[PDB]
RNA sequence: UGCCUGGCGGCCGUAGCGCGGUGGUCCCACCUGACCCCAUGCCGAACUCAGAAGUGAAACGCCGUAGCGCCGAUGGUAGUGUGGGGUCUCCCCAUGCGAGAGUAGGGAACUGCCAGGCAU
RNA sequence: ACUUACCAACCCGAUGCAAACUGCGAAUACCGGAGAAUGUUAUCACGGGAGACACACGGCGGGUGCUAACGUCCGUC
RNA sequence: CCUCCUAAAGAGUAACGGAGGAGCACGAAGGUUGGCUAAUCCUGGUCGGACAUCAGGAGGUUAGUGCAAUGGCAUAAGCCAGCUUGACUGCGAGCGUGACGGCGCGAGCAGGUGCGAAAGCAGGUCAUAGUGAUCCGGUGGUUCUGAAUGGAAGGGCCAUC
C-alpha cells in the first residue's frame, strides 16, 4: 500500500466507531508543511469549526507551518473557536496518524484551551 | 467408509423481519458469520447473532463500497 | 486428556478458590495470576494448587 | 469410451430431465445429428454412434460430439434387497433433452454426413433430426 | 557520503544528456542495496546461520535480519518459520560506503576477476549479482572465517528499463565486461 | 459568482481499469536533513521529527478517449400459483406473476459542508 | 547443451454439464403492519375427561429402487 | 455430538440416502493498544536444483484461520510487538430454541481490574463439535441446623472433585 491509501486504512476501524458513537469529532489532518483541525458533526457531511496554518491569520505568527508549535497554535485556535460556539465534549480522530508529536501537540494544545477529550 | 450421519438443525435464519416492532435484546438473526452486519441500534453477539439494542422497527438496507447487508433499528 | 484440572487458591487467606486445567508436562512451573476474591472485594495474587 | 477422468463426488441423485436443451445450432462443423426425443445417452451408445459415421466416411472429414457422459449410473446386483447403502456406479450416461445437437461433421458432402448420421442414429435409443449450420 | 556527492556532481550530468530527460526526477536513483545469504543446511547446524549472519553484520555495518521459511517444502525437507538465511537492506550513508568498498576494493578482488555480467538485469532496471567467497570483503579475518560462505547482492534502482539501469551502474564505473 | 486545490461525508462501478493529454503561485506530492522526539524481528522504505535547494518524473488531481469492466430495455424464451386437460419419466390449454442469458442502447459519475489559492 | 510425425497444465476464443457450483434469479410460501366484509370465537389462557403415537391410496416436489412394484422413505394437498 | 447436501428460496423435515469430522487444544493460540497483509505466476540473482533465502513486476485473498464442513473475515476474525489477567464476582431489560430436564444470545446495572492520550474495548478463543442427568460419597469455606442443655457428630447452603 502507498502512503496515503495504508494511511486511510489505518483511521478506518476509529471512525466507524465514532460514527456508531455518534460522537462529534476534532479531525486532524498532517502534511510536511501544513497541519490541519476539523470539527465535524455526528453526520460526518458537515464542519462546525476550523482551523489551519493555510489560514493567513494563524500562519503569519508562526516560523514554519509544519512544525510541533504550529500544531499547537492550530489546536489552541480550533477549541477556542468551538467553545464560542458552545462546542465542548469532542472525540478525537487522529485520521490513521500516530498519536504522537504534531498531531498529540494539537491535541494537547486544544485540551489545555478546554475542548474535553 | 460408512455414511449415516448428521447433526442437530441449529434454527437459525431471521427471527424478526423488515417493520416488526420489537423491545431492545430482541433477536433479529441466528446466522453463521456475518451475512447481515450490525447497524445503528444494532449489536453482534459472540456467535454473529444481531439483537435489537433499542425498542423500535426493524429496517434492512444496503450499505457501504462492498454491498454490505445491514440490519438497524429505527425509533417507531 | 493428557491436561489436567488445578485450583488457584487466593493469598488473601480467604478458602477463595478458582478453578482451571493445565498441561503440566510442558509447564511445570505453578500458575500464578492476580483475580477477583469475592470475600475480600479485592484483586489479590491467585497461586496453583493441586484438585 | 466417453467418461470425466475425476469427479468431485462418485454417486449422483436420480434428478430429473425436463426443459429443452442448450446448444441446439451447428457450433463447429457444416452439419449435424440433433435429438428430437428426450432420453439418457450411455457412454456405449455415443461411442457405438461414433464409431457407425467414423466408418461411413471413411474416418475423412471433421467429427465433433457436442455431448459428454458426465451422470454416473448405479444399479444394485441380483439377489440384493432394498437399502443397504446406494448401488455401485456401473456406467454414465448424458441426459438429453429435445434439441441437443449431438454430433457435428464437416470436410464431407452433405449426401455423405446425411447417410453417416443414419448409420450412427440407428445406434441410439431417441429419435434424431439431420441439420445444416444456419447464418445466425 | 563520497559515490552520493559522485552521483550528485557528476552521475546525475552524465543520464541527463544521454537520455534527453525532460525532468531531473526522471534521471535513475540507486533506491536501495539488498545483500542475502541463503544458508539452507543452517537446517542441520544451526550454528552455521549465526556465522553466516555475523559475516554480513561485517561486510555491512548493521543488524542481518534472519529469513525464515516462507512455507514448507518437502524437496529440502523445511518446514514454514524455520531460519534458512539472513538479509540486510543497505540505504542513504551506509549503502553508498558499501558501493564504494564495492567496486574500490572488493570486487577487484575477486579470484581471476576480468569483470561481472551487465545482463543480469531484471528486465526493470534492477540489478543482481553473487559473490562465491566472502573473503573478497577486507572487513572479514581470513584466519577467523569457519567456512567459505557466498553472498547474493540486488541494486534497486528506479530506472524503468534494463538500459538505463546499465547506464546508472556504468556511470560509477561498475567494473562491467 | 467562476476556475483550481486540500479535508470530511453522501452514493457504492453509468462511479472502476486502460490508453492519450495536462497541472506546481497556492495546495498536494515526491523531495532535503536526521544527533534528537519517535521508529526498523535489518533498513529514516514505513512510522517520525527539523525543514525548503530541486521537480512535477512518479503519485495524485483534472480534461479527452468506448479496448475492457459496469449499467441495460422492448420483444421472445424458461419457470411457476390457481383451475382444466393429454399420448402423464414429460407436456398442453385458460388466467395471473414472469426470469437468466443475449440484443438495441447507456456510459469517461453525480452530490453536500468547511478551508485555502486565483480571477472578475 | 541440441532436437523430435508424441503427450501437454495455465492463458485466449468457441460449446456443454452440477444434490453437496453461483459474478443471476422467479412463481409461490412464510414473518410483520393497517383496513372492510364474512365466519354460531373459528383465537389464546387455565382447569376436568380422553383417545392416539400399525396408517392406505391418489396428485404435486424429491431421496432410494430400474423415474420397477398395489415397493420404500420424507415434504405438501 | 458437529458440518454440508437430500430439504421443495422463513423454521423444521425420513431412509442400513450421499460426503466428512468431534470426545480436544491454548496462560497465549486469551484481553487491549499500536502496527502489518496473502496464494500463485513471470524476470534477474553464490553454492541453489521444478520448489529454500534475496530483488523487481504481474496478481489481488484464489492465501490464512490449532482441526471437518459450511457461513464469515481487510475496519480484517488473518500476521507481529509492548503492556497485561475481563479465561473478572454479583446480576440482568429483552429474546432465541426446546414436550421436558435443559441449552443458547444479550445491552444495561453494582463492585473491582487490564489496555489506550482519548472516544473506547475486554464476562475467553471467527462462529457452530470437544460431552454425562440424578443418587451416593470426598475436599475447602460458611450470620444456617445441632433430638434435655453447652458442644460435637451428622445434615443444609456456597465452591469444587
Ligand atoms: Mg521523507
Ligand atoms: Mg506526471
Ligand atoms: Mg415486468
Ligand atoms: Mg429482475
Ligand atoms: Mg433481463
Ligand atoms: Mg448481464
Ligand atoms: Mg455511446
Ligand atoms: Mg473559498
Ligand atoms: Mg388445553
Ligand atoms: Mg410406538
Ligand atoms: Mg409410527
Ligand atoms: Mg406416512
Ligand atoms: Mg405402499
Ligand atoms: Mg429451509
Ligand atoms: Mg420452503
Ligand atoms: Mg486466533
Ligand atoms: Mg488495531
Ligand atoms: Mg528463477
Ligand atoms: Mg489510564
Ligand atoms: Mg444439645
Amino acid at each position: 500500500m502507498d502512503k496515503k491509501s495504508a494511511r486511510i486504512r489505518r483511521a478506518t476501524r476509529a471512525r466507524r466507531k465514532l460514527q456508531e458513537l455518534g460522537a462529534t469529532r476534532l479531525v486532524v489532518h498532517r502534511t510536511p508543511r501544513h497541519i490541519y483541525a476539523q470539527v465535524i458533526a455526528p453526520n460526518g457531511s458537515e464542519v462546525l469549526v476550523a482551523a489551519s496554518t493555510v489560514e493567513k491569520a494563524i500562519a503569519e505568527q508562526l516560523k514554519y507551518t509544519g512544525n510541533k508549535d504550529a500544531a499547537a497554535a492550530v489546536g489552541k485556535a480550533v477549541a477556542e473557536r468551538a467553545l464560542e460556539k458552545g462546542i465542548k465534549d469532542v472525540s478525537f480522530d487522529r485520521s490513521g496518524f500516530q498519536y504522537h508529536g504534531r498531531v498529540q501537540a494539537l491535541a494537547d494544545a486544544a485540551r489545555e484551551a478546554g475542548l474535553q477529550f | 467408509t460408512r455414511n449415516g450421519r448428521d447433526s442437530e438443525a441449529k434454527r437459525l435464519g431471521v427471527k424478526r423481519f423488515g417493520g416488526e416492532s420489537v423491545l431492545a435484546g430482541s433477536i433479529i438473526v441466528r446466522q453463521r458469520g456475518t451475512k447481515f452486519h450490525a447497524g445503528a441500534n444494532v449489536g453482534c453477539g459472540r456467535d454473529h447473532t444481531l439483537f435489537a439494542k433499542a425498542d423500535g422497527k426493524v429496517k434492512f438496507e444496503v450499505k457501504g463500497p462492498k454491498n454490505r447487508k445491514f440490519i438497524s433499528i429505527e425509533a417507531e | 486428556g493428557i491436561r489436567e484440572k488445578i485450583k488457584l487458591v487466593s493469598s488473601a487467606g480467604t478458602g477463595h478458590f478458582y478453578t482451571t486445567t493445565k498441561n503440566k508436562r510442558t509447564k511445570p512451573e505453578k500458575l500464578e495470576l492476580k483475580k477477583f476474591d469475592p470475600v475480600v472485594r479485592q484483586h489479590v495474587i491467585y497461586k496453583e494448587a493441586k484438585i | 469410451m466417453l467418461q470425466p477422468k475425476r469427479t468431485k463426488f462418485r454417486k449422483m441423485h436420480k434428478g430429473r430431465n425436463r426443459g429443452l436443451a442448450q446448444g441446439t445450432d451447428v457450433s463447429f462443423g457444416s452439419f449435424g445429428l440433433k435429438a428430437v426425443g428426450r432420453g439418457r445417452l450411455t457412454a456405449r451408445q455415443i461411442e457405438a454412434a461414433r464409431r457407425a459415421m467414423t466408418r461411413a466416411v471413411k474416418r475423412q472429414g471433421k467429427i465433433w460430439i457436442r455431448v459428454f457422459p458426465d451422470k454416473p449410473i448405479t444399479e444394485k446386483p441380483l439377489a440384493v434387497r432394498m437399502g443397504k447403502g446406494k448401488g455401485n456406479v456401473e456406467y454414465w450416461v448424458a441426459l438429453i433433452q429435445p434439441g441437443k445437437v449431438l454430433y457435428e461433421m464437416d470436410g464431407v458432402p452433405e449426401e455423405l454426413a446425411r447417410e453417416a448420421f443414419k448409420l450412427a442414429a440407428a445406434k441410439l435409443p431417441i429419435k434424431t433430426t439431420f441439420v445444416t449450420k444456419t447464418v445466425m | 557520503a563520497k559515490l552520493h556527492d559522485y552521483y550528485k556532481d557528476e552521475v546525475v550530468k552524465k543520464l541527463m544528456t544521454e537520455f534527453n530527460y525532460n525532468s531531473v526526477m526522471q534521471v535513475p536513483r540507486v533506491e536501495k542495496i539488498t545483500l542475502n545469504m541463503g544458508v539452507g543446511e543452517a537446517i542441520a547446524d544451526k550454528k552455521l546461520l549465526d556465522n553466516a549472519a555475523a559475516d554480513l553484520a561485517a561486510i555491512s555495518g548493521q543488524k542481518p535480519l534472519i529469513t525464515k521459511a516462507r512455507k514448507s517444502v518437502a524437496g529440502f525437507k523445511i518446514r514454514q518459520g524455520y531460519p534458512i538465511g539472513c538479509k540486510v537492506t543497505l540505504r542513504g550513508e551506509r549503502m553508498w560506503e558499501f558501493f564504494e568498498r564495492l567496486i574500490t576494493i572488493a570486487v577487484p578482488r575477486i579470484r581471476d576477476f576480468r569483470g561481472l555480467s551487465a545482463k543480469s538485469f531484471d528486465g526493470r532496471g534492477n540489478y543482481s549479482m553473487g559473490v562465491r567467497e566472502q573473503i573478497i570483503f577486507p572487513e572479514i579475518d581470513y584466519d577467523k572465517v569457519d567456512r567459505v560462505r557466498g553472498l547474493d547482492i540486488t541494486i534497486t534502482t528506479t530506472a524503468k528499463s534494463d538500459e538505463e539501469g546499465r547506464a546508472l551502474l556504468a556511470a560509477f564505473d561498475f567494473p562491467f565486461r
